[PDB]
């Protein structure tokens, strides 16, 4: 069985550098052609760069010619991206795939460039008096940097009827979300409902409950 | 008896000893290389294969999948009888059908009199 | 940069559907095209090589046409799990020419139309402290993804200072569900009475609202 197996992706700064590896079993890296195809969040496939130990040559895209290396150690079956540079817009998913038409590929790894590292503030959205028999509340993550927040309610106790929306940059550089869900207007004043949320880049975690005004 | 053994891309029947070297025949699109000594086993009393000399090869345009030899993916060349793998196209060919011995270079370029058929193509 | 022109960027269809999706290259690229399908959070899966060539494990519904320069998947009868993003690549030259891929065409489940529950959300009290007001306006398991939501303050429209967010179709319902905010001053917020959230969707308009003081 054909296996690719990537690592190295993470936090990084802007101008730091990074590397990613790509292990392969199954078949002979030197054989083959090896490439590094990023996507970035919400967006499709771009192509990084190629290596072709047989023939020897190593392959960029124009936006990354010159901060980045490709390589590869045919005796460890192990091909390395080497990020050097990093700007903003190099904030991917990172996946390394076999051949031309790519028929095997990794599991990818996630590439976060930030210049700052901002915790999320949470607000209540709070609940309605005014659906007759269903009332919608939720929280309101507010202005944290870089991506993601997770958000779980009632430390997983609740999953029906939750939707967490896409988080979007706002006008200030900062990142925001919200998460709701839909509850019988009934169990209200008797049922507590707390959202879970938590921001790994700044090791905070929130746990805020929202409660009728 | 010895087992009907399938070993180095090449058939050894089921054979008895005698108080035993066998030949095997090529399997399908597997041959004997120009200089190479023909796939040949021992059979043993007890029952056992013994001392392999001799292989057959993936000719051209396969490759060996298993104990078969199975025709090249579209997009992949093997031009001589080796112990290779089929080979992706290289650099400005354009993608080869199926069972293929090389890839034909792309338009507006070529390959000199003298390159083989596992090297890129040049601009003319 | 051959660029590859997918077409089109959505579609919505019902289970056993012949889906069809195009992609026209820039110039001759021969078959050195291939097609992948995606699903979320999980890595592109080869489905068509040479243009033409089913990969090995593929179903057979799935196939590749070429003729000069625009290429067109196809799927026969369309299965539950083909509900996906698809991606057309090309590979002309083998490398001597930057690989390029198309831009995707995500492939949505047709359901009946459904409207959205909407409800809308003051500020907090804990984040006005702060200077800053978020209106939150929910449109709640609808059909289909669009919709016309706009904010009046005192019946005034709003533009420049909402920003929306939108699921992807809900496993159970294949539903959609939105939100957008209306980002204001406290100085603004303090300064008039009644917020709207309208909500357009054919030749219906719901709009929910509330004020200040209630
Ligand atoms: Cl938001
Ligand atoms: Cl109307």
């Amino acid at each position: 069985e054909v296996q690719l197996v990537e690592s190295g992706g993470g936090l990084v700064q802007p101008g730091g550098s990074l590397r990613l590896s790509c292990a392969a079993s199954g078949f002979t890296i030197y054989y083959s052609s090896m490439h590094w195809v990023r996507q970035a969040p919400g967006k499709g496939l771009e192509w990084v760069a190629s290596i072709s130990s047989y023939y020897g040559y190593t392959y960029y895209a124009d936006s990354v010619k010159g901060r980045f290396t490709i390589s590869a150690d045919t005796s460890k079956n192990t091909a390395y991206l080497q990020m050097n540079s990093l700007r903003a817009e190099d904030t991917a998913v990172y996946y390394c795939a076999r051949y031309y038409a790519m028929d095997y590929w990794g599991q990818g790894t996630l590439v976060t460039v930030f210049n700052q590292i901002k915790g999320p503030s949470v607000f209540p959205l709070a609940p309605s008096s005014k659906s007759g028999g269903t009332a919608a509340l939720g929280c309101l993550v507010k202005d944290y940097f870089p991506e993601p927040v997770t958000v779980s309610w009632n430390s997983g106790a609740l999953t029906s009827g939750v939707h967490t929306f896409p988080a979007v940059l706002q006008s200030s550089g900062l990142y925001s979300l919200s998460s709701v869900v839909t509850v019988p207007s009934s169990s209200l004043g008797t049922q507590t409902y707390i959202c879970n949320v938590n921001h790994k880049p700044s090791n905070t975690k929130v746990d805020k409950k929202v409660e009728p005004k | 008896k010895c087992p009907e053994l399938l070993q180095g891309l090449a058939h050894f029947p089921e054979t008895i000893a005698g108080s035993a070297t066998v030949a095997g025949t090529c399997v399908d699109h597997a041959v004997v290389p120009p200089g190479g000594e023909e796939p040949r086993m021992h059979c043993a009393v007890d029952g056992e294969w013994l001392v392999p000399i001799g292989q057959c090869l993936c000719q051209a345009g396969y490759e060996k999948v298993e104990d078969a030899c199975q025709a090249c993916s579209p997009g992949f060349f093997k031009f001589e009888a080796s112990e290779s793998p089929c080979l992706e196209c290289p650099e400005h060919t354009l993608p080869s059908p199926e069972g293929a011995t090389s890839c034909e270079c792309e338009e507006g370029f070529f390959r000199a009199p003298q390159d083989p058929a596992s090297m890129p193509c040049t601009l003319v | 940069d051959i660029q590859m022109t997918q077409s089109p960027s959505s579609l919505s269809a019902s289970v056993g559907d012949r889906v069809t999706i195009t992609c026209r290259a820039s110039q001759s690229v021969s078959s050195a095209v291939a097609w992948y399908q995606q699903k979320p959070g999980k890595a592109p899966k080869l489905l068509i090589y040479s243009a033409s060539s089913l990969y090995s494990g593929v179903p057979s519904r799935f196939s590749g046409s070429r003729s000069g320069t625009d290429f067109t998947l196809t799927i026969s009868s369309l299965q539950p799990e083909d509900f996906a993003t698809y991606y057309c690549q090309q590979y002309y030259g083998y490398g001597g020419y930057p690989i390029t891929f198309g831009q995707g065409t995500k492939v949505e489940i047709k359901r009946t139309v459904a409207a959205p529950s909407v409800f809308i959300f003051p500020p907090s009290d804990e984040q006005l402290k702060s200077g800053t007001a978020s209106v939150v306006c929910l449109l709640n398991n609808f059909y289909p993804r669009e919709a016309k939501v706009s904010w009046y303050v005192d019946n005034a429209l709003q533009s420049g200072n909402s920003q929306e967010s939108v699921t992807e179709q809900d496993s159970k319902d294949s539903t959609y569900s939105l939100s957008s905010t209306l980002t204001l001053s406290k100085a603004d917020y303090e300064k008039h009475k009644v917020y709207a959230c309208e909500v357009t969707q054919g030749t219906t308009s719901v709009t929910k609202s509330f004020n200040r003081g209630e």
